[PDB]
This record gives structure tokens, C-alpha cells and sequence, in this order.
């Protein structure tokens, strides 16, 4: 399925993912596309921070869902 | 709302002024239309404002385009706005 | 006297606390308000120390909120970020 | 000298620099420090976006100055 990732200014990228994928794996996908390391990535969905060990289906992240990304600098 | 738009219109003018050292007086909002995208944890709005401002004390018409993204999550919310276009008729 | 913004921040603290715990505290007033501000280039960082009054079970009680606000501005763009960092009873 | 780089959320890193240094060189300093690639770095100071070819002194970035960073996703 397809999902969107946005910064707080509205910059948007799109990733092709599966509900089985982990948050840990999605952050890897973002690094491969954009070069931002996962240790710098805070992912938001459903008014919550996403845990790396957890998968997309746990957070009920369906198709065409939008995640937001905040830089950690740490 | 009308007042909220007015702040955006002023924002467009003051920011335009800063970028060109342009000396525009703000008079009023003439038309206002918006495009909104609604997603999880955010509302994105593109404002198409036509405002009237004085250049030499004579009122003139300008087109402003202001981008606003509001993003919120538990315990936090962010508001970002940007002037994207400012042009005369 | 810049009070309404404090009231909004206090309410933000209450609703966010509520959203996080599903607690429904009803906001009555701000009792005390102190803030720490850092001034830098293109930004103003403020930590709000709010003491507010809220009804827990219909009985008013006192709570300490801490709201973090960072405002960043540049030509053509403005950003406003706020965060609830602490919400605790006395 | 020392300068600060902050995100819009207030996350802060510190870089040791010289007024001779270019904006290009600072983004490299950030890349080495944080792992964020320079093509993703929009640096802001004195109400302006900083161009890679200019130096810190050109922008009047003295000691204890604070820059801000916005992710480009590009």
C-alpha cells in the first residue's frame, strides 16, 4: 500500500509499504530515499509517537495514511 | 474568521514589505478563497487572498498566496505559515 | 493584559492532559503565571509555568502546568510550536 | 567560535566554527555531527536562507549566534 510522510512545513514524500512492515523498517525506507538516519526520525500517527519494534498494523495505519516526521537532533 | 483572514492578509503585506522594502499600507480584503487538505494529525490550507493596499496613498489591488499547515499530536501542536506569492493585478 | 493568551495556554494544558488521560478536568481560572524567556536570532523560546484551577469531580483543585512555546520567524514564513511538558497536582 | 543550530521544535546542537567558514562547510559540520545530508539542510539566519557559497562573516554570524534548520525532503 501507499503512505505519506510530511515535515511540519508540509514537505511530502510517499512510500510504498505493507501493513506487516515495522516502524523500524519504515524509518529505514525513509533513510534510503532521503538520507535521514533513523536515529534522527520521530514518526507521528494518530496523535502518538510510533515505537520502532512495533508494526504499522498495530497503529492501524491503512492505505493513503499520512505520517508526520520531526527531526530529533539527538 | 474574517478577522483571521485579515491577519493573514496583513501577514502577506508585512512580509512582502520586508522582502522588497516596499511601503504598502493595508486597506482591506476584497476576496478570499481557500484550498484545504485534511489528513491525520494535520490540516493544510492554501489561502488565495486578493487584498487592497496603498502604494503612494492611492489604493491598489494585490494577489497574495499564503500557505498554512497546522499539525497536532498528543500534548503538542505546531502552526506554520508561509507567504508564497505576492503580485499586483 | 496578555492574559487571554495565558488562558488559552492553560486550557491547552488541560485539554492535552485530558486527551492523554481521559480525565475531563474543567478549567476555571489561572491563579499564578510565571515564564522564562530565551531571546535569540529569529526566535523567542518561552517556558510557561502556569498554576491553574480545575474541577476534578466538581470539586475545584490546583494544578501546575508547564508549556513550552517556540516561535520562529524568517522572511515570508512563520512557525509556532507549543508543547505540554508537565501536568501535576500540588 | 561556537554557534547553535536548532530545529523548529527547539532541538539544539553545537558546532565549533570560524567566521572564515562557508555555509557549505557548516552543513558538512552538521552532516558529520548528526548524519543529516547537506541537501536536506535549509539553514536560516537573520531572516534569510543561507547560500552555500557565502561565509559566516558575510552573514554577520558571530559567536553564540543561533542558526535554524528546516528539512527539505529533497
Amino acid at each position: 500500500m501507499q503512505i505519506f510522510v510530511k515535515t511540519l512545513t508540509g514537505k511530502t514524500i510517499t512510500l510504498e509499504v505493507e501493513p506487516s512492515d515495522t516502524i523500524e523498517n519504515v524509518k529505514a525506507k525513509i533513510q534510503d530515499k532521503e538520507g535521514i538516519p533513523p536515529d534522527q526520525q520521530r514518526l507521528i500517527f494518530a496523535g502518538k509517537q510510533l515505537e520502532d519494534g512495533r508494526t504499522l498494523s498495530d497503529y492501524n495505519i491503512q492505505k493513503e495514511s499520512t505520517l508526520h516526521l520531526v527531526l530529533r537532533l539527538r | 474568521n474574517s478577522l483571521e483572514i485579515e491577519e493573514l492578509a496583513r501577514f502577506a503585506v508585512d512580509e512582502h514589505n520586508k522582502k522588497e522594502n516596499a511601503l504598502l499600507e493595508f486597506v482591506r480584503v476584497v476576496k478570499a478563497k481557500e484550498q484545504i487538505w485534511e489528513m491525520d494529525a494535520s490540516k493544510e490550507t492554501m489561502y488565495y487572498l486578493t487584498l487592497e493596499a496603498k502604494d503612494g496613498g492611492k489604493k491598489k489591488l494585490y494577489e497574495a498566496k499564503v500557505w498554512v499547515k497546522m499539525t497536532h499530536w498528543i500534548g503538542a501542536m505546531n502552526n506554520f505559515k508561509e507567504l508564497q506569492e505576492f503580485k499586483p493585478v
